[PDB]
C-alpha cells in the first residue's frame, strides 16, 4: 500500500563506469529506505538504510541519496561482481502494506568483448529407447549476448527449445549459455542433420551432425 | 547470529505447509522484528510477516498473507510460518530474515519504524505442483562419434525430468572442477525440472564421471562419459 | 518495548 517502484527494470553499464537505480515511493518514507543487493541463489545483502547509511563491510562504491518520495542507489567505479538485482524497501511502515519491496532492478556489467565456444552434443545412444530425445548445444565464456537458433534438415526450428543463461562470471563478465532442442524419438528419426548456430553481432558458429554418423 | 529456515517441501495444491527459522548465536528479543519473506523463482521479493522479537504480541502481514499465512514464536530460537491452501504462486524459496527498528516515540507510547533487514537464513523451498517427485534421468553429453577426435574436447551430462528443485553435479567426485560449467535449471511443459552440466578436459584417453544428487527422492547417479 | 507500527499513532 506504501508502493516502491523501481526503474529502469534492466540497465547496462560499462566496466568502470556509473549506473544510477531509481526509487520512487507513493507517499512519504522519512528517509526510511534501504537497498539490498542479490546474487543467484542467495539472499539479500543489505547495503544501504536510512536512504543514505552505509552498512558496515559494504563497499563505499555504493551510494543512497534522495529524500521524501525519490530515492536513488549509485554504483560508481561498476564492476563485474556488481553484476545483480538491485532491490530498494521502504522502512517507514509495516502496517497496512502489500509489499514493502521495489520490484527490483537488474544490473547487467559490460566487460571485454569474447566469442562464445560453441558445441553441439547429439543424444546419447540410450535417449531414444525413453521416446524423447534431447539435443544440447552450448555457447561457453562470452560477452555480450549471443542469439541462438536451430536448425533441422535446413528447417528453422521454432519449437521445443529452451535456453539457460548462466549468471555472469563475477571477474570477467562472461555468460555462459545452454540452448536444448527436444523432439519425441519419432520426431528425431525422422530428420538426417541437426544444426545449431549462435550468433555474437556479427560473427556466428555453426555446428552440426547428422544422426546416422553418431 | 545466523538464521536456518527449514520445513521447505514439495507439496500438492490445497495443502498445508509450516516452516520453521532457527536463529543460533542470538535470541529473540525487544530489539527486533522476526520475518518471513519469500521469491518465487525468477521473480522478485515479497515480504510476508514480522512478528516481535519483544514479549508483546505483535504480528504484521502483508495484505495478501493475512488469512492464509500465519507467523508465531514457538521459542526464543524459533519462529514459524504456517501456511495454507497452498496453490503453485506460492512456490518459492522462503527467507527467515532479521528485522531493524528504531522505536520513535508519539504522544503517550512508542512506536517502531524504519524497517530493514541486517540478517537472512539461506532459504528453504517451497514447491506446490500436483506432480509426484520424480528423480532424474541423466544422459552424458558428448562430441558425434563420427567426428574425428581433438586433443581437448568438453564433455557434460544432461539431467532430463525432476522435481522439486535442486539437483547438484559434481565431475568425479568433486576432484574436477576447472572448467565445470553448469547451467540453471530450466522448468519444461511437463513442470519437471532440466539441467546440463559440462566439463572441459584435455584426456580423452580417460573417461570423466558426473554425480548428481536429487536429496528430494534420494537418488544419486553417477554416469561415466566416453568422448 | 513497543506497542505497534508507527502507523498506528
Amino acid at each position: 500500500d506504501i508502493v516502491m517502484t523501481q526503474t529502469p527494470a534492466s540497465v547496462s553499464a560499462a566496466v568502470g563506469g556509473t549506473v544510477t537505480i531509481n526509487c520512487q515511493a507513493s507517499e512519504t518514507i522519512s528517509n526510511y529506505l534501504a537497498w539490498y543487493q542479490q546474487k543467484p541463489g542467495q539472499p539479500p545483502k543489505l547495503l544501504i538504510y536510512k536512504a543514505s547509511t552505509l552498512a558496515s563491510g559494504v563497499s563505499s562504491r555504493f551510494k543512497g541519496s534522495g529524500s521524501g518520495t525519490e530515492y536513488t542507489l549509485t554504483i560508481s567505479g561498476v564492476q563485474c561482481d556488481d553484476a545483480a538485482t538491485y532491490y530498494c524497501q521502504q522502512g517507514y511502515s509495516i502496517s497496512d502494506i502489500d509489499n514493502s519491496f521495489g520490484g527490483g532492478t537488474e544490473v547487467v556489467v559490460k566487460g571485454d568483448p569474447v566469442a562464445p565456444t560453441v558445441l553441439i552434443f547429439p543424444p546419447a545412444a540410450d535417449q531414444v529407447a525413453t521416446g524423447t530425445v534431447t539435443i544440447v548445444c552450448v555457447a561457453n565464456k562470452y560477452f555480450p549476448d549471443v542469439t541462438v537458433t536451430w536448425e533441422v534438415d535446413g528447417t528453422t526450428q521454432t519449437t521445443g527449445i529452451e535456453n539457460s543463461k548462466t549468471p555472469q562470471n563475477s571477474a570477467d563478465c562472461t555468460y555462459n549459455l545452454s540452448s536444448t532442442l527436444t523432439l519425441t524419438s519419432t520426431q528425431y528419426n525422422s530428420h538426417k542433420e541437426y544444426t545449431c548456430k549462435v550468433t555474437q553481432g556479427t560473427t556466428s558458429v555453426v555446428q552440426s551432425f547428422n544422426r546416422g554418423d553418431c | 547470529q545466523s538464521l536456518e529456515e527449514s520445513g521447505g517441501d514439495l507439496v500438492k495444491p490445497g495443502a498445508s505447509l509450516t516452516l520453521t527459522c532457527t536463529a543460533s548465536g542470538f535470541s529473540f528479543t525487544n530489539n527486533y522484528y522476526m520475518c518471513w519473506v519469500r521469491q518465487a523463482p525468477g521473480k522478485g521479493l515479497e515480504w510476508i510477516a514480522c512478528i516481535y522479537g519483544g514479549g508483546r504480541d505483535i504480528v504484521f502481514y502483508a495484505t495478501w498473507a493475512k488469512g492464509r499465512f500465519t507467523i508465531s514464536k514457538t521459542s526464543s530460537t524459533t519462529v514459524t510460518l504456517q501456511m495454507t491452501s497452498l496453490t503453485a504462486a506460492d512456490t518459492a524459496t522462503y527467507f527467515c530474515a532479521r528485522e531493524n527498528f528504531d522505536a520513535v516515540g508519539v504522544g503517550g507510547g512508542t512506536y517502531s519504524t524504519d524497517y530493514y533487514f541486517d540478517l537472512w537464513g539461506p532459504g528453504t523451498l517451497v514447491i506446490v505442483s500436483s506432480g509426484q517427485p520424480k528423480a532424474p534421468s541423466v544422459f552424458p553429453l558428448a562430441p558425434c562419434c563420427g567426428d574425428t577426435p581433438s586433443a581437448t574436447v568438453t564433455l557434460g551430462c544432461l539431467v532430463k525430468g525432476y522435481l522439486p528443485e535442486p539437483v547438484t553435479v559434481t565431475w568425479n567426485s568433486g576432484t574436477l572442477t576447472n572448467g565445470v560449467r553448469t547451467f540453471p535449471s530450466v522448468r519444461q511443459s511437463s513442470g519437471l525440472y532440466s539441467l546440463s552440466s559440462v566439463v572441459s578436459v584435455t584426456s580423452s584417453s580417460q573417461p570423466v564421471t558426473c554425480n548428481v544428487a536429487h536429496p528430494a527422492t534420494n537418488t544419486k547417479v553417477d554416469k561415466t562419459v566416453a568422448p | 518495548e513497543i506497542i505497534g507500527d508507527i502507523r498506528q499513532a
